[PDB]
């Protein structure tokens, strides 16, 4: 059994090597343990920051937007997550603009 | 573009 902090550190190793799948495995494990109420010094916002980017790199845009929204619920002022949200909202508005014109 | 932790 590994602490949430261990899982998070491992996910950062994966991320720094652009191993975005393993980043997702480790970060999701960390998030699960915190959600069950493990006492830990890592904060969910930073976990979600890495996780949202990793999921974006995998091409899973819906999931990346969801995670970005989860991050912003916890930290509404997060500058990059706000940036990423605006980007995802733009892409979605274009797709909906397309469906309305076709 | 989206920006992740640097
Ligand atoms: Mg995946």
């Amino acid at each position: 059994f590994l602490t949430a902090e261990d899982c998070f550190e491992l996910g950062k190793v994966a991320y720094t090597e652009a191993d975005y799948y393993h980043t997702e495995l480790w970060m999701e494990q960390a998030l699960r343990q915190l959600d069950e109420g493990e006492i830990s010094t890592i904060d969910k916002v930073s976990v979600l920051d890495y996780l949202s980017y990793a999921v974006y790199q995998q091409g899973d845009l819906d999931k990346a937007l969801l995670l970005t929204k989860k991050l912003l619920e916890l930290d509404p002022e997060h500058q990059r997550a706000n940036g990423n949200l605006k980007y995802f909202e733009y892409i979605m508005a274009k797709e909906l603009e397309h469906h309305h014109h076709h | 573009g989206p920006r992740g932790p640097p």
